[PDB]
């Protein structure tokens, strides 16, 4: 019972992530821009993650290969494309912040769906077309360090590396527009975290010989990550609250 | 000597017989007449199409006369004839100049005229051979912008300037026959008679006048209003006409009595009307607003029937088939739709 | 009925040969920056200027294209006509910045962009204000010809600011004017705060060579404070 | 039909005073707020003070600073400009200018000429 | 002033020539303007709804 505030916690950001994903498909005044739409496409891979992730703890009864090796890689799919969707919002504000003029190309979020939803699909099958005894305090995980190093721990640094710049880059120009000529801006900053994802980095602390409460921290805050989402961009928005009320 | 100050007393005499000749003729307001007839019910519409395919800001739009094709000009420089049954496209012009503020069809449906900033009205023959679509004749006489044009047939049309000018044009001439004066600020909008032997015009002085086509004069001039006239239409038979402005108001007047007749106007609206227009019978009146709405009136009763509430930024025009089918809009969210 | 079934799908390829172009046309006007560039008069293009109704003239910075509009053969009423122009990048506002002696041409100037940026459809379109023509003996208090003292009452009882940067060899009251007229607007700007949109003051002289380049470097400025709005940021 | 109709201007030795005022007609006086503007013999028309819809939001020009002072009266459609001390620089046809819409806080086309809601104006002249 | 006499001049001669017109009663123009709205009922779409059979949008 000592981690059971991550069924409850995935199971809550799980029911958010719904609601703030048919009130961006359903009314067409605020899907229109760029930065709203890749919300679209994010909200959705978290929330396989977070749906697939409770049906891989509470019923993943022992089927002998088959039942465990299908949720064993459709859970390392999804994580492997929430990883590459946050890294792709951190390219956008690339061309929006740093480089300013002449980023238009023709297509656009069809040519990020290719790249976000694509290569997480291409890295999967290499490693399952070699082995696909890739399943197992059983819970059909990966069933092997050498992969687990490279798939996961290595996709994640070079995605975090470059996810972590694009989060001073754009806090040092937001403190040279405040500084020339101070509170309700912390609901804009404390959104721009979980958006491009930063508190995983506590998982970088928990590695080396566990803690006493830092893993709890790494646990509490990433399984309502689509919870945070919600409100800051999908309940702070008064633009947003203008459509939902008056039905 | 002081001719100056006599010339302006006499006016002053010659005004005050005309607003004594109007009160002598106000045996019965509207609204006492018309409080005997049903009601006509909540009105509602659906959106039936949206025609996407313009990158900025929409500024005027015309049906055609069979009442599938129309025009629509935008500010990036484009003008595109839609067909409204299939939503497909023909003939997407490029402008010389991007700044085009109206458009007009042709009744016969062979010209399209243009006009904006440049101070310069275009032709651009439509059913043409040997190749595309040209610009064919370039009018130019104006020294303001050109706000609106109309055609009478294809030899003739009728514009409106910005520098209190009405004129009336030669095509494969190209200098202009008659040259309508006596407003005092710009002329906004124009509309013709049934009949094409007169039309209307309202300026941004609160006026508006009824000029001859044939002879060239001004015939009456109706002033009930508080600030520039955006907008203005004849009634079905040609003995009325409604006019939109920015007091939040549309009025309608008489041709016949010259005075007005109704004012349609509410606590709520503090905006002001961009484009007027009625129904085939002549019962409903269909206003463009600045809060982006867009109101339905009773035009004998006063009262509000309905509303269209689909656009993201302000409408700027609005526009009625001749069967009287649908309606279209259009915005400066650069998108049309047709409501029925 | 197959036989509408013939014209429709050539109308259906008259659709998509009409939908090529404009993926083309799109291209180039979504990285074309135009701007509208209009003053007083006096000054006009004799300091925004790379070396009929609406004039039109172009260049390139970095490659990257821009578009600039002097309106000229138009009244000078301008309450229509100029709500056309509110989906530009930045209205480039050049005020003479000498008026003391021809009229009041710097009060004049004053209420003009009073109009411009409280209007309503103007409210998020930020300004580039050049003040040109310093001329900062003739006619100004160098020479003490006309006095300022008079025209406006204040500037009797102000003082420069904290941080005024001088050119080394520049009057210490002739530095006191120049940035007292700044300070008649940017109280302008910064009363209202609904709008969203910026001011952006300058000081141009007879060599402005770089002068393209500080419009270059706030139209920068302009397009990065709108995609920070978007994430909510400011 | 909108007009404004100014009075009470006239000759007055230097040092002395005058006040002016319009009866306006034809629109409803508290929805739009009001100016004053004056033209001298051979320059073009200038700005002179405005006030806003019922508001004690008062803005002057540079000269008549410290001695001018404006005041309407939204119960009788009436607009004053009380003025004290007079300098022969007051030497103009002043005239009674509202904005061309309501409840705005722009206002664009009052010191212009050919401009509609104005009225024909009154003459103060001052002389030794 | 001259050239301002015209237009004082000018003025006055449309003025005299819209003052001397024939009006009729406004009770006879509001009559006919319900009874042309009466008339045509029946044509008029938008007013009373023709059915989704022959309506060519749906």
């Amino acid at each position: 019972a000592l981690t059971f505030i991550t069924y409850i916690g995935c199971g809550l950001s799980s029911i958010f992530l719904s609601v703030t994903l048919v009130t961006y498909i359903a009314f067409e005044k605020i899907r229109r821009d760029y930065p709203s739409k890749i919300l679209i496409q994010l909200c959705a891979a978290l929330l396989l993650l977070n749906l697939i992730f409770l049906l891989d703890s509470w019923i993943a009864l022992y089927n002998t290969r088959g039942f465990c090796i299908a949720v064993a890689v459709f859970l390392h799919y999804f994580l492997l494309v929430s990883f590459t969707w946050m890294g792709l919002e951190a390219f956008h504000m690339y061309l929006a912040l740093v480089k300013v003029f002449n980023t238009y190309i023709r297509k656009y979020i069809l040519k990020f769906c290719i790249v976000g939803w694509g290569i997480p699909a291409v890295v999967v099958s290499i490693v399952l077309t070699i082995s696909p005894d890739n399943y197992g305090d059983d819970f059909c995980w990966i069933n092997s360090n050498v992969v687990f190093y490279i798939t996961v721990v290595g996709y994640f640094c070079v995605i975090f590396l470059l996810n972590v710049s694009m989060f001073i880059v754009v806090l040092v120009q937001l403190c040279r527009i405040k500084k020339k000529k101070s509170i309700q801006d912390l609901r804009s900053i404390a959104g721009l975290t979980f958006l491009l994802g930063i508190t995983w980095g506590f998982a970088f602390f928990a590695w080396g010989p566990v803690n006493v409460t830092f893993m709890y921290l790494f646990a509490i805050f990433n399984t309502l990550q689509g919870f945070f989402i919600f409100i800051f961009y999908c309940a702070a928005k008064e633009n947003v609250r203008k459509q939902w009320r008056r039905y | 000597q002081s001719e100056l100050d006599q010339l302006r007393q006499e006016a002053e005499q010659l005004k005050n017989q005309i607003r004594d000749a109007r009160k002598a003729c106000a045996d019965a307001t509207l609204s006492q007449i018309t409080n005997n007839i049903d009601p006509v019910g909540r009105i509602q519409m659906r959106t039936r199409r949206t025609l996407r395919g313009h990158l900025a800001k929409i500024y005027a739009m015309h049906w055609g006369t069979d009442s599938r094709l129309l025009v629509s000009a935008s500010q990036d420089g484009k003008l595109i004839i839609w067909d409204s049954y299939t939503t497909n496209k023909v003939h997407a012009i490029p402008l010389r100049s991007s700044w085009v503020m109206t458009c007009a069809y042709a009744p016969s449906g062979n010209y399209v005229a243009c006009g904006g900033l440049d101070n310069i009205c275009s032709i651009y023959n439509l059913k043409t051979r040997e190749g595309n679509v040209r610009v064919s004749r370039e009018l130019a006489g104006h020294t303001g912008y050109l706000s609106c044009c109309r055609f009478l047939d294809d030899n003739q049309i009728v514009t409106s300037s910005g520098d209190t000018t009405c004129a009336l044009w030669d095509i494969e001439t190209g200098q202009q026959t008659t040259t309508f004066t006596g407003h005092t600020g710009d002329v906004m909008s124009l509309s013709l008679a049934p009949d094409t032997r007169l039309f209307v015009s309202g300026a941004c002085d609160a006026s508006a006048k009824l000029w001859d086509v044939r002879e060239g004069m001004c015939r009456q001039t109706f002033t009930g209003h508080e600030s520039d006239i955006n907008a203005i239409c004849f009634f079905p038979n040609g003995n009325a006409f409604a006019t939109g402005s920015d007091d939040a108001t549309c009025r309608l007047f008489d041709l016949r009595a010259d005075q007005e007749l109704m004012t349609y106007s509410h606590d709520n609206i503090i905006c002001g009307i961009t484009s007027v227009s009625f129904s085939k019978s002549g019962r409903l009146l269909l206003a463009g607003y600045d809060d982006f709405n867009c109101n339905v009136w009773d035009a004998l009763k006063a009262d509000r029937a309905g509303v269209l509430a689909g656009h993201d930024n302000r409408v700027s025009c609005l526009g009625v088939t001749d069967d009287g089918m649908a309606v279209a809009t259009g915005s400066w969210d650069s998108f049309l739709k047709i409501w029925n | 009925t197959e036989d509408q079934r013939n014209e429709e799908k050539a109308q259906r390829e008259a659709n998509k040969k009409i939908e090529k172009q404009l993926q083309k046309d799109k291209q180039v006007y979504r990285a074309t920056h135009r701007l509208l560039l209009l003053g007083a008069g006096e000054s006009g293009k004799n300091t925004i200027v790379k070396q009929s109704g609406i004039f039109e003239t172009k260049f390139q910075v970095d490659k990257v294209n821009f578009h600039m509009f002097d309106v000229g053969a138009q009244r000078d009423e301008r309450r229509k006509w100029i709500q056309c122009f509110n989906d530009v990048t930045a209205i480039i506002f050049v005020v003479a910045s000498s008026s003391y002696n021809m009229t009041n041409r710097l009060q004049a100037a004053l209420k003009l962009f009073d109009s411009i940026w409280n209007n309503k459809w103007l409210r998020d379109t930020s300004v580039i204000l050049f003040l040109n023509k310093q001329d900062l003996l003739a006619e100004k208090v160098l020479a003490g010809k006309s006095k300022i003292e008079d025209y406006f009452p204040e500037f009797a009882r102000y003082t420069t600011p904290e941080d005024a940067t001088p050119e080394p060899g520049e009057d210490p009251r002739v530095t006191r004017a120049k940035y007292f007229i700044r300070d008649e607007f940017l109280r302008i700007s910064t009363a209202s705060g609904d709008g969203r949109h910026y001011c952006y003051p300058h000081f141009t002289c007879a060599v402005d060579t770089e002068n393209i380049r500080r419009v270059f470097n706030d139209c920068r400025d302009i397009i990065q404070r709108m995609h920070l709005r978007q994430y909510e940021l400011l | 039909q909108v007009q404004l109709q100014e009075s009470g201007g006239g000759l007055v030795q230097p040092g002395g005073s005058l006040r002016l005022s319009c009866a306006a007609s034809g629109f409803t006086f508290s929805n739009y707020k009001m100016n004053w503007v004056r033209q001298a013999p051979g320059k073009g028309l200038e700005w002179v003070s405005d006030i806003s819809q019922s508001g004690a939001s008062i803005s002057y020009t540079g000269s008549v600073k410290g001695r001018f002072t404006i005041s309407r009266d939204n119960a009788k459609n009436t607009l004053y400009l009380q003025m004290n001390s007079l300098k022969p620089e007051d030497t103009a046809v002043y005239y009674c200018a509202r904005c061309p819409a309501p409840f705005t806080r722009d206002c664009f086309d009052v010191t212009s000429t050919t401009y509609a809601y104005r009225g024909q104006g009154t003459q103060v002249t001052v002389s030794s | 002033n001259t050239a301002s006499i015209a237009q004082a001049r000018k003025l006055v001669e449309q003025l005299k020539m819209e003052a001397n017109i024939d009006r009729i009663k406004v009770s006879k123009a509001a009559a006919d303007l319900m009874a042309y709205c009466e008339a045509h009922a029946k044509e008029d779409p938008l007013l009373t709804p023709v059915p989704a059979s022959e309506n060519p949008f749906r």
